[PDB]
DNA sequence: TTTTTTTATGTACTCGTAGTGTCTGC
DNA sequence: GCAGACACTACGAGTACATA
């Protein structure tokens, strides 16, 4: 109950053990190496058996059975690692997790491992007869300013030496997907134990394998770079993700903009932004992004965007992912079109 | 008459140690310098794309875990088992197809076989070809087994969409990414393999088959058997002629330059290829248009996109700024209608030429 | 090339056929797994089923004319081709070019086969522990303790049975967690020490196997498999790595408490307390009183009975020993007359042997509410 | 539900009707487009309660005779009724009530009386659909064949369990053949006595019809080798079964 | 209760011998010459707009092919086998309701059973109705059976449109392109089944539903069912053209002068005047494009007026002579895309005034 | 720090479950 | 006998994918 992050989560472990631990946040792979500590220091401490229970509806609890008795042979305590629903639980679960708890023997340990969970699903029975002794932490990936630091923190702590030029090539090509970061890390240690690495094969071990979520989309269309945008759609390429989301993402700001625009002769664009708390971070990247446009510009953006619109799903276009491509890079260097397409 | 079978140049000429490997340097260094050491992961995934080396450098660790010897990056040349894995039949290394075994009444099964004793040699080992096909719960049965892996065994992996596994898996998992073989790899180890058994050849062939081969080792093997079947036995430029019909690419381009003034024979000679090659008449189209309006927003700022085409920044930027806007936009006009009206045309070819014939009526 | 040359009678051909093709079931990853080895050296013919892990080999005298040689065929199909046939016809089997040909007189078949070179075979061991055990005796063994095995469970050597020796007596472990058995027949011969693993299908097939017979069963147990003989039947299996630790610490070292009751009286009394009133939610609660044992119901149907039970007791007065399910594993494998049980603390486990012998132990730890 | 008239009122033995459906059971249309084609058609005649299965490709037909007079009437039942009133036959004492009505089938049996819908369709007409020329006709052991065709079905193709007969004077030769190319040949002694023919045919199909009438000794009847073949008991003529050939 | 149920003219008068089909001489003649000279085919697919009578032809070539007499070109309609298949009983004639029967499972299922002999008949025709809808697995399950099929089982597909099959399977049929029914052939079969059911009926009646039909069989008959209710037994011309929608009056070509001429005004007060009548839109511009096309052809060449064209030469002409060659092609093409537009638009009325005032904007000065 | 928002119809595959044939030492 | 094994086969659901 006490939300704590797991930079502290360590220090309780330390210490003598908070009874159960849940762990929290959408991980790539923090919650599994946080898991893998638990193990470790659960196994130099007392508990050891560790028991994996997938959390889900529609499954029975075959934890009671290790509830109800205790181990014969070789009791040496034991742990029941939970993995919870990518949604959360539902009140039966719940409930009859707070029945284990009142079967909970003195050896037995409770880790629950999942996702953030809803405010009655936080607050549902088992969570508040645990509140008393339990102990809760939530952790979530870096993000893309928090990246450089976190990976060069990482290399001094893994004793091998990294650089400016390697440390921006490892954030463009992997950005947020720490998996594949500490892969890379790996590989790059193993690779030549010397221990300096400034640009010599770095991207030769590194390949293009990295998420991208719509919302930093505009943050280059915004700016207009040809090849910046041509080089992110290249990137979102082989984890595609359907076209709906990033036109439902564009059209999203595309219509904020425009009343923004028709607006900006009246109340100023901060006392504006004061309505559109976006949260961009500051709303001033869109203040920054506001800056060099047209209403033709718009115009101009507009009409590409609706007619993709019923490019794609009026008569099912097969291309018009690609054509995610095309209404991206023309924007760029198009400071208003002399009407020709006005789609 | 039923003798001499030339099986495939896929298969005989597979890799057998890790110096015969082209291309992967990273790869093959790392996994050099990690078999001298004792620092393994329980698990190596392979993933890469089509016909490169995944399970070629699968079958190389099978070699190198298992020896008399011992654990070496260095090959072992001859003894027992690794010599048993030159050929399908190997004991302490199973290779469960996960093609075909994709059920858990049979994928259980066989990784139940791990808490069993190894065969002769340390290290039982097995290759699980094609991970991507395995079941929910047979990813589920493979997750249980690698978060408590017996220390003398191991097994390593390969896919070719490596998207598809759980996330649990993959962060377990040591994964190695193998790279697309480059023009000059695969030109180079086809070279070879050429000069290894009899065959002439000379250097154009082979950079059509490397540049037709998209940069898979096995298509270049698969084409350059289908070189020596059309060649009669050489490697002639005229049956990689016959595979340049396949091979030709670059035609969108050359009739948008040649749009723009009266070659002569240059338009025939693109239609009759358009032609006799069939691609979709409304994506070419599709295709000048784009170039077109690139060219127009070119037009009206000097540097507009200029990653677009890097092989003709020589040559398109010369119709992107000579040609007047107007010209650009009059064409932009004729190829609009010409797309407009394209299916009601008797043929859809006929109204691609019907659209070429009108943007060469106007200048 | 080879041509083989069987001349055989279903009645002699049937059973072997059977124990060397039940387990063969199910697609095996290579095709000839899925295979039945035949092989006729001398006046002999050798049956071969495999699983990468079990093998059986069945033994048939050939009194009628024979040719030698090895080839494999479809054990599916040879094994309907011999059963439905006549009672008491011959068949007649000849191995031409590729295909296998049977006859019966009136029908004729021909099989697509393998190569027998392809079929794998288990490379040859060192048998440290060789016995001849009888029979009777080690189906005992088996049964006494093999009610508790915990198949499917993660240690991935609690799967299956132990067996340890010493001198000329043995005892096989029921390794299974909140369950232990142990069972301690002689051997009438003085043999090594010796604790090998034996997989929980491995203990299925060598348990059926024995058929009740008289031969006695000749078992030898290496570093790393064990074989057994009954007559002309060979059996042999791979071993479980991992070492299953001490099961006598689990034992009740100071059994403060006896109880003492007859066999079938337990076992009526047990076996209404399992379905009368307590069949899901934890079930029976036992107070062991003077003489008394009551026992309450508990179940999700909320049917809540008390029923008393008169059990010979030396004690005073305990509770909390329930755990009906592992407790009826016992009790149904007991074969007693006269059934003694120790009960030292409600923490600890609980032992079980008969009144006047020690023919299986079995322990139990209760669980607690 | 109300009641109905056209309502001809039965009585029998539950055994009589078990006989009849397990009789003309296996050879009832399973989800196919002729819908008229699936369940089992009930006619009325003087004699008996005849009853035709067919899936276009095995006719048959039972006669078990009722005693009563019958309005000649024909009714098409689904298969869903027809599985369910073999469900409800049992013991063999009680007398069944069968009601026929234009659109609905009921039955009284014991206590109860249960209803099904009426297939809308109109049958083909069965003798038509038998031979109209029994010269080739043979005679053979019931369990020698049944067993004989077992034993060359076990190697069978798997999705064509199709097998081929080769009558010659008082012989019976089956062969069968399946991908992976196996070959099973087996002789039966039989009293025949005519041209000599070979039929391909599945035998799945005939295999279930020798379980179904089970008898001392069948006879089959067939002209030519395009001819459906006509297998019925040598005892009585109440059971008749059509087997339509494989090949052509 | 009625015979069966067809009392309905759609079904009863379904032809039952190639002598009683109408139209479709070349499909007629190149099936009767395959019949009777031998040449056969085990796939034919018949491809023609609805109504025109492929599923009627194909039940024909059906009966055709096991008819008891032979493979007679004729079918008897009398032998056992033809009226087997009329009753729907014959156990070889499969018909299919491809629209609704799609799922690859039953196609294999029906592929699985063709090396069966046919059970009476000689061939075993698998009849396939809306073959176009089936799944793209099926037409590929097809193939490899339509293309060689056992020497007893004919195949035949009988779909709305040809050119949604796969490649494929179009290039291992017989294409039948059956040719659209021209008005007069409509107007003779409408009489004479008229004459056979015995109720009256007026030729310029039977010539409008004729019109109206777009040459279809089953349209104009279901037409003449329809005024069959609404004129007493009688298809009477009031009647049919109060139901039909007809435009008996000459506001259409007035209308059309007021259009051309740019008046507003009037074209409004004429459309209010139309639809406060109960006039039908569609109609209105189809008069338009003929009016125009008339008025066209005699700017060309004069003296091509006929009957009411000929009697309203008056204005015809004068328009004509008023109106240049270039605007009327502009008009025309205005009109007849307003009718296109007609179906998307909420209000056929609001969609007629919405081409009118289109019309207008070429000349909209006033 | 919680934030918008495409379908119908069809085809496969794999996992439970459920119902049923068949038959084996019990 | 025979019930329980034991197999085997069919059906629904949940999921992944395709194409118009
Ligand atoms: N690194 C390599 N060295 C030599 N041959 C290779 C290499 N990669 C691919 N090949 C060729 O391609 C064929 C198939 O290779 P494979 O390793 O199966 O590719 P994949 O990664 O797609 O499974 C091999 O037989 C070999 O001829
Ligand atoms: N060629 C024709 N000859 C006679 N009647 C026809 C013809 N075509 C259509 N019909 C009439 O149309 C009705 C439906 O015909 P049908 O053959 O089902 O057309 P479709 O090709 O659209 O399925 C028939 O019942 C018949 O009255
Ligand atoms: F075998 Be590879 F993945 F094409
Ligand atoms: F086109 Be028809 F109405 F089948
Ligand atoms: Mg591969
Ligand atoms: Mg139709
Ligand atoms: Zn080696």
């Amino acid at each position: 109950m006490i939300r704590l992050y797991p930079e502290q989560l360590r220090a309780q472990l330390n210490e003598g053990l908070r009874a159960a631990y849940l762990l929290l946040g959408n991980d790539p792979l923090l919650l599994q190496e946080s898991q893998d500590a638990v193990r470790q220091v659960a196994a130099a401490q007392g508990f050891e058996e560790h028991h994996t229970f997938s959390i889900d509806p529609n499954t029975d609890w075959n934890a009671i059975f290790s509830l109800c008795q205790a181990m014969s042979l070789f009791a040496s305590r034991q742990t029941l690692l939970l993995l919870l629903p990518e949604n959360g639980p539902n009140a039966a679960i719940n409930e009859q997790l707070l029945t284990l708890t009142g079967l909970l023997h003195d050896d037995l340990l409770l880790i629950v491992r999942g996702n953030k969970l809803s405010k009655a699903q936080e607050n549902a029975a088992w969570f508040t007869a645990l509140a008393n002794r339990s102990v809760q932490v939530t952790c979530q990936t870096p993000e893309q300013a928090q990246l450089p630091r976190w990976v060069a923190a990482r290399a001094k702590q893994l004793n091998l030496e990294l650089d400016d030029a390697a440390n921006q090539v490892l954030c463009y090509c992997y950005e947020g997907n720490l998996l594949a970061l500490a892969q890379a890390l790996e590989r790059l240690s193993l690779l030549w134990p010397d221990g300096k690495l400034t640009l010599p094969r770095v991207e030769q071990a590194v390949n293009d394998a990295a998420h991208f979520t719509p919302f930093h989309w505009v943050d280059a269309l915004l700016m207009g770079k040809s090849k910046r945008a041509l080089h992110i759609l290249q990137q979102l390429r082989l984890e595609g993700s359907e076209p709906v989301i990033l036109l439902r993402t564009l059209q999203r700001e595309l219509l904020l903009l425009v009343n923004l625009k028709r607006q900006s002769a009246h109340t100023p664009l901060r006392a504006l932004f004061d309505k559109h708390r976006v949260w961009q971070n500051r709303r001033g990247m869109m203040g920054e992004a506001l800056n060099r446009l047209s209403q033709t510009q718009l115009r101009q953006a507009v009409q590409l965007l609706t007619r993709t619109e019923l490019t794609l799903k009026q008569d099912y276009g097969q291309s018009v992912w690609a054509e995610l491509e095309g209404l991206s890079l023309l924007l760029c260097h198009k400071p208003l079109a002399d009407v020709f397409i006005d789609g | 008459g039923p003798h001499m079978s030339y099986q495939v140049l896929a298969r005989k000429w597979r890799p057998q140690t890790f110096a015969d490997v082209v291309g992967q340097e990273h790869v093959l260094t790392a996994l050099a310098n990690g078999l001298s050491l004792g620092r393994i992961h329980h698990a190596y995934l392979f993933s890469g794309t089509r016909g490169v080396g995944k399970t070629s450098i699968a079958r190389l660790l099978a070699k190198g875990l298992n020896c008399e010897t011992g654990i070496t990056a260095t090959p072992c040349g001859v003894c027992d088992n690794c010599r048993e894995i030159e050929q399908g039949r190997f004991v302490d290394l199973i290779e469960i197809d996960a093609a075909s075994r994709t059920k858990v009444e049979d994928t259980r099964d066989l990784l139940d076989n791990v808490q069993y004793a190894p065969a002769r040699g340390r290290f039982k080992v097995y290759l699980i070809d094609e991970v991507h096909m395995l079941s929910r719960h047979s990813f589920n049965a493979l997750l249980k087994t690698l978060e408590e892996p017996p220390e003398h065994v191991k097994f390593l992996l390969a896919t070719t969409d490596p998207q598809k596994l759980p996330v649990t898996i993959l962060s377990r998992c040591l994964q190695f990414h193998l790279k697309a073989l480059d023009v000059e790899q695969i030109r180079h180890q086809l070279e070879h393999i050429l000069n290894e058994e009899h065959i002439a050849h000379e250097p154009r062939a082979l950079q059509l088959l490397a540049r037709a081969a998209e940069g898979s080792l096995r298509d270049a093997l698969s084409l350059t058997d289908q070189a020596i079947a059309s060649g009669d036995g050489q490697v002639s430029t005229q049956a990689v002629s016959a595979m340049l019909g396949t091979l030709d690419d670059d035609q969108a381009l050359s009739l948008v330059e040649a749009m723009v003034e009266a070659n002569g024979e240059r338009v025939m000679a693109l239609i009759n290829e358009a032609a006799a090659r069939g691609i979709e008449w409304e994506a070419l189209l599709v295709e000048m248009l784009g170039l077109l309006h690139r060219i127009a927003m070119v037009q009206l700022s000097p540097a507009a996109l200029g990653n677009d085409m890097a092989a003709i920044e020589l040559r398109m930027r010369e119709l992107a700024r000579t040609i007047p806007p107007t010209d650009i936009q009059l064409y932009y006009q004729t190829l609009l209608i010409g797309r407009k009206e394209l299916p009601y045309a008797p043929d859809r070819r006929m109204g691609v030429e019907m659209t070429l014939l009108r943007a060469l009526a106007f200048h | 090339g080879p041509h083989m040359k069987f001349t055989v009678e279903r009645e002699h051909l049937l059973k072997p056929l059977q124990q060397v093709s039940g387990p063969l079931g199910g697609r095996p990853t290579l095709p000839i797994l899925g295979n039945l080895l035949l092989q006729v050296a001398d006046g002999t013919l050798s049956l071969t089923g495999t699983d990468l892990e079990m093998e059986m080999v069945a033994r048939v005298a050939l009194v009628q004319p024979h040719e030698p040689g090895a080839t494999t065929v479809p054990a599916r199909k040879f094994f309907d081709i011999c059963r439905g046939l006549p009672e008491g016809a011959e068949i007649a089997v000849q191995l031409e070019g590729e295909r296998m040909l049977v006859r019966s007189g009136r029908s004729r078949f021909s099989l697509s086969t393998l190569p027998a070179a392809d079929f794998p075979n288990l490379d040859d061991w060192q048998s440290e522990v060789e016995f001849t055990l009888p029979q009777a005796t080690m189906k005992r063994l088996i049964e006494a303790t093999q009610f508790s095995m915990a198949h499917q469970d993660v240690r991935y050597y609690l799967n299956g049975m132990l067996f340890e020796t010493e001198g000329e007596e043995l005892r096989t472990v029921a390794t299974d967690g909140h369950r232990l058995a142990v069972c301690s027949m002689p051997i009438g011969q003085s043999l090594p020490s010796h604790s090998v693993i034996v997989p929980r299908k491995g203990v299925i097939e060598l348990m059926r196997m024995l058929d009740g017979g008289d031969n006695p069963l000749r078992v030898q147990i290496g570093s790393n498999n064990i074989r057994a003989h009954v007559g002309d039947f060979i059996f042999t299996s791979k071993l479980v790595d991992g070492r299953f630790p001490d099961y006598r610490r689990v034992l009740p070292k100071n059994p403060d408490k006896h109880l003492e009751a007859g066999c079938d009286l337990l076992k009526q009394a047990f076996a209404r307390a399992a379905i009368l009133s307590n069949e899901k939610f934890r079930g029976v609660r036992l107070y062991v009183s003077e003489n008394q044992l009551k026992i309450t119901a508990n179940n999700p149907e909320q049917e809540e009975a008390e029923e008393i039970l008169d059990v010979t007791y030396s004690g005073a007065e305990m509770e909390i020993g329930f755990n009906v399910s592992y407790v009826l594993d016992v009790l149904n494998a007991l074969k007693c007359e006269n059934v003694r049980m120790m009960l030292t603390d409600s923490v600890s486990s609980v032992q079980i042997e008969d009144a006047a012998s020690q023919s299986a132990a079995y322990v139990v730890m209760p669980m607690r509410l």
